[PDB]
């Protein structure tokens, strides 16, 4: 056992927004000096494609190389659940190594999005929590972000998606804002991207009462 | 119809009179 | 190569409830039928201790054994930052591999606990969610559960702890109840266990307001 | 006299313990010294 291979999927935002370029990354490590030559072959659904980029091998601090091949993918094939196959072949590999990956299969379920105001108890602090519950969606690939007056608010943290008991996923996204902004009735918004949503997108807003 | 996120095109669809759905509008994208 | 080792922490609810029993678990995989022979040395802060359970080995349908060792940890020791070392010796290893774990180093911070009602938009459905926001706590080892009328509610999910800007953690717990229970006026409680809380425990109740 | 708990007529000040669903979680006593609840290890490990 010399080399080792890892296939990574595209970023959720990149698969969802037609204007970003989504890509699957194949990464070979423990590439001996003795045998540096590495061949990458890609197949979408068992049919080989040939426009993958192979970044020049870069050198690791433990006397091994690392080589990565990157295949950029069509937003549709990915959302249609097509299968990406990376085959790494090396002169010191008993046989070429195969890793294949893809989006999860399952009828896409649209998320429900709820914004929730800060707890009354929280309104003693000088900063508050604006909350965004997003649940019911499938598969787990989603992206969430907040904004106000068409400007991104950047002091938010979001949860990894959690598996609910009816087999879909939910998550929360917590936006911290200065209390005063909230009390003055500014309006904030939770943006959500997901394939099962119409045009991959929905937005929910909240503000004081 | 089309959706925009902070000025960036997200996706766009149209009505396809046949089926009750909005299919991906590839022309526009 | 050879046998590998994986050392695992106790469950938080175990470390925090004194009336429970925490343990670190040291697993050893890729043991050969050639060398089925495996020793463990446990050390609580460089001091050695000999009370671990060594389970009999299991065959792994991959022509390999797995051998686990389980150390009971004392609540005082664990909470006080002490280090646990697992030393695995196998006649096939150039050196006895060594793994080490412990509670995260850092001042424990008390979480804030807020319950949040179901969103108005949601009260159209026949099932609503109640939300428990737990924020600004350290270390990240916490346990959250729900209840009502001294019975535990079991239709809930809790997210994993998430790092915040000021280096603390937060999470969210979601309980799903029938809308009628909610509108009946039922009181539900979100319970949190964490070390920086008074007596490690806090409950915040939550019920329809107007 | 601080927040909660019960008062021990002896040298010891105040004693508190939390229970989760019948099961004991932990138990502290008040340090009239540093004015903080410190782990009461008597009760617990007993
Ligand atoms: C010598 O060194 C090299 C290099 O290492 C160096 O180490 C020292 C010296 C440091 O100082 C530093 O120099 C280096 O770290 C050693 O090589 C390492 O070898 C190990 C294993 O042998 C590799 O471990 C795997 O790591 C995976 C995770 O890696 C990612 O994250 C780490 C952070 O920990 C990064 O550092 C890595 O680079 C990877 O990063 C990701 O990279 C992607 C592509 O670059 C990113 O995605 C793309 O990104 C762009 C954005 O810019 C676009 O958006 C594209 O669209 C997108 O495609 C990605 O975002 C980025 N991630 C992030 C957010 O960081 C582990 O996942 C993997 O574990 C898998 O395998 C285990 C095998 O048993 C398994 O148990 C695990 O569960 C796990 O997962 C699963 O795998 C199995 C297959 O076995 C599947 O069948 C399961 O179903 C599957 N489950 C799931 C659902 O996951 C490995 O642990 C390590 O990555 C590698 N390091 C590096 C840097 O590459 C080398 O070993 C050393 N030599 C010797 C002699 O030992
Ligand atoms: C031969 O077969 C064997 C047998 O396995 C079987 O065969 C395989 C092929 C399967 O197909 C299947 O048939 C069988 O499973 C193979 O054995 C496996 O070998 C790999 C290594 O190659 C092991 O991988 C590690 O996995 C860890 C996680 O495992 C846990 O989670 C999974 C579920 O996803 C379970 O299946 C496991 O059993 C583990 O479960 C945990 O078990 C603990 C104790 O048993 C529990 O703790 C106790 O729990 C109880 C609860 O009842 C109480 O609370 C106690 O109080 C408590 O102590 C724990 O709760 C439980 N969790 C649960 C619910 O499952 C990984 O954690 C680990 O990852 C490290 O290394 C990876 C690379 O090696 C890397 O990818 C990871 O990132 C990670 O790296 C560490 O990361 C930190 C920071 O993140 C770093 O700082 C560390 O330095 C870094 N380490 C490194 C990289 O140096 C392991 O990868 C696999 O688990 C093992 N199987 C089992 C079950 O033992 C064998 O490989 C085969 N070999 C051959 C010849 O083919």
């Amino acid at each position: 056992g010399g080399p080792s291979v890892f296939l990574f999927p595209p970023k959720p935002k990149d698969t969802l927004m037609i204007s970003r370029t989504p890509e699957v990354t194949c990464v070979v490590v423990d590439v001996s000096h003795e045998d540096p030559e590495v061949k990458f072959n890609w197949y979408v659904d068992g049919v080989e494609v040939h426009n993958a980029k192979t970044k020049p091998r870069e050198e690791q601090y433990n006397s091994t190389y690392r080589v990565v091949s990157v295949l950029t993918v069509l937003h549709q094939d990915w959302l249609n659940g097509k299968e990406y196959k990376c085959k790494v072949s090396n002169k010191a590999l008993p046989a070429p190594i195969e890793k294949t990956i893809s989006k999860a299969k399952g009828q896409p379920r649209e998320p429900q999005v709820y914004t929730l105001p800060p707890s009354r108890d929280e309104l003693t602090k000088n900063q508050v929590s604006l909350t965004c519950l997003v649940k019911g969606f499938y598969p787990s690939d989603i992206a969430v972000e907040w904004e106000s007056n068409g400007q991104p608010e950047n002091n938010y943290k979001t949860t990894p998606p959690v598996l609910d008991s009816d087999g879909s996923f939910f998550l929360y996204s917590k936006l911290t804002v200065d209390k005063s902004r909230w009390q003055q009735g500014n309006v904030f918004s939770c943006s959500v991207m997901h394939e099962a949503l119409h045009n991959h997108y929905t937005q929910k807003s909240l503000s004081l009462s | 119809d089309a959706a925009w996120h902070l000025g960036e095109l997200v996706w766009a669809t149209y009505y396809d009179p046949e089926t009750g759905t909005w299919e991906p509008d590839w022309q526009r994208m």
